């Protein structure tokens, strides 16, 4: 069932070995957990903002 | 709370035998957990 991938440095666009990550998440069944970072500035002092 | 966990703690002393004590006391919180997951009931765990 299995057949044995063989990489050489010799092959062509396509042929070659392509490393694949996928990040596959789940829709809001429970409270947020895992995101992106939220930005932050500088801060200020005496003057409404 | 719609899956968050929240947990209130409080460390203090005491001199009584058996019952609770008379007095006034709050508890500050100690940590908030986002499990989401529903309870239903719960056990206590003991050391042996
Ligand atoms: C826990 O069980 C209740 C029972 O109906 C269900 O409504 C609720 O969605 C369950 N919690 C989760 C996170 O699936």
């Amino acid at each position: 069932p299995l057949q044995s991938y063989g990489f050489q440095p010799t092959y062509g666009v396509g042929y070659q070995p392509y490393r694949v990550v996928v990040l596959s998440f789940e829709l809001l069944h429970a409270p947020a957990t895992v995101c992106g970072p939220k930005k932050s500035t500088n801060l200020v002092k005496n003057k409404c903002v | 709370i719609d899956g968050y966990f929240k947990i209130y703690s409080k460390h203090t002393p005491i001199n009584l035998v058996r019952d609770l004590p008379q007095g006034f006391s709050a508890l500050e919180p100690l940590v908030d957990l986002p499990i989401g997951i529903n309870i239903t009931r719960f056990q206590t765990l003991l050391a042996l």
